[PDB]
């Protein structure tokens, strides 16, 4: 439906929406704007990023509301309610699951292929990591095992660019290594591996600092201390 | 206290 | 899309969508509720009234944020950036017409005509003002007057229906007078009309509070409270 | 501060 917008246009318009906190049509401009073909540039990335983790945050927010319910309904002593709760979890769910396709098919046609500099690289990587997660949170099928190992690879892939390619104060290297942090603690039980990596990439952050202006510094260490958050929370 | 992920 | 589900079930999932804030489904629910043909009671009455306000609250909001950037983008000095906030304005402008018009049509077939106990009917009254309220914020043209005029004319029936058959202190009699002194502020241009009738609103409430029990207290005091804070606003 | 109507 967003075929016959001027790409600025619907750039414009995801801006508008972002300040409108529209975010269900602001994904709908980016991703109108991603079909245009045309690479995106570093701000236009950030919009992407913005509309879709605010409209999956809603749905996986509404989705631990359903399913602590619907738990809670198994529980014994639990009067049966009959299928309305695990129908709506379900609806929930399968809405959640087609807006992560919907962000893996923008970075796999063609984000990714046409993703040559490691900022740009690394975030679409990122990125697919992240949706191949929020899959694995609601996965519990056949299939989970492997959306687990997706999200591990592509991880993998944008980790292992980011140290070759980015300094360790770099914003993106560093909210990779936190959500990276995130999925092995919370995804693959392993939370030795999760602490490791938020202790070493905090300790070699800081180490970088002091090659930064005071507005680089205060970009990377409000990440830092998203790490320090999280290693705060697990020991 | 619910753990950080990366801001939207 | 709800005809095939149950009445009771639209209810369940009306609430669960509540508990897990997606009231665009909490409103999809209630209107295949209303849509069965049976009467509402008190409690399925505020479901649908907390769906729409909170679908049309939302519009609303946003209808604002972007009308203010198209009033800034057309005073002196301001560079031409083409019809991209008009047209994403518009955009949300229609969609809030459209859900207006959705919960007038409910209304209208058939909420209205089978309600015949006061509280019913006082309450879809109120709600109809409402609806033309919100239509009336953003028209412009040639059936302004009658937007206004049909907002009007709902508060008032509600009004002469709450002043014969309900305590002064009675939760949807007060919420009513506030609704229509803010429709009197904002709307109608007669901020005096909007003043006199939150001031006798709050002082005959005042004298009937006797009567009630601590939790019917409680109930009316907070909407007497929002009638003061507006008086303090406006004098 | 915004002008008060009904709670949803
Ligand atoms: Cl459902
Ligand atoms: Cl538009
Ligand atoms: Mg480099
Ligand atoms: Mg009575």
């Amino acid at each position: 439906a967003m075929g016959s917008m001027e790409r600025a246009s619907l750039i414009q318009k995801a801006k508008l929406a972002e300040q409108a906190e529209r975010y269900e049509d602001m994904a709908a401009f980016m991703k109108g704007a991603v079909e245009k073909g045309e690479e995106l540039s570093n701000e236009e990335r950030n919009l992407l990023s913005v509309a879709y983790k605010n409209v999956v945050g809603g749905q996986r927010a509404a989705w631990r509301v359903l399913s602590s319910i619907e738990q809670k309904s198994n529980e014994e002593g639990s009067e049966e309610k009959g299928p309305e709760v695990r129908e709506y979890r379900e609806k929930v769910e399968t809405e959640l699951q087609g807006v992560c396709d919907t962000v893996l098919g923008l970075l796999d046609s063609h984000l990714i292929k046409e993703a040559g500099d490691a900022e740009s690289r690394v975030f679409y990587l990122k990125m697919k990591g992240d949706y191949y997660r929020y899959l694995a949170e609601v996965a519990t099928g056949d299939d989970k095992k492997r959306i687990i190992d997706s999200a591990r690879s592509a991880y993998q892939e944008a980790m292992d660019i980011s140290k070759k390619e980015m300094p360790p104060t770099n914003p993106i290297r560093l909210g990779l290594a936190l959500n990276f942090s995130v999925f092995h603690y919370e995804i693959a039980n392993s939370p030795e591996e999760a602490i490791s990596l938020a202790k070493t990439t905090f300790d070699e952050a800081m180490a970088d600092l002091h090659t930064l202006s005071e507005d680089s510094y205060k970009d990377s260490t409000l990440i830092m201390q998203l790490l320090r958050d999280n290693l705060t929370l697990w020991t | 206290r619910r753990r950080k992920s990366c801001q939207a």
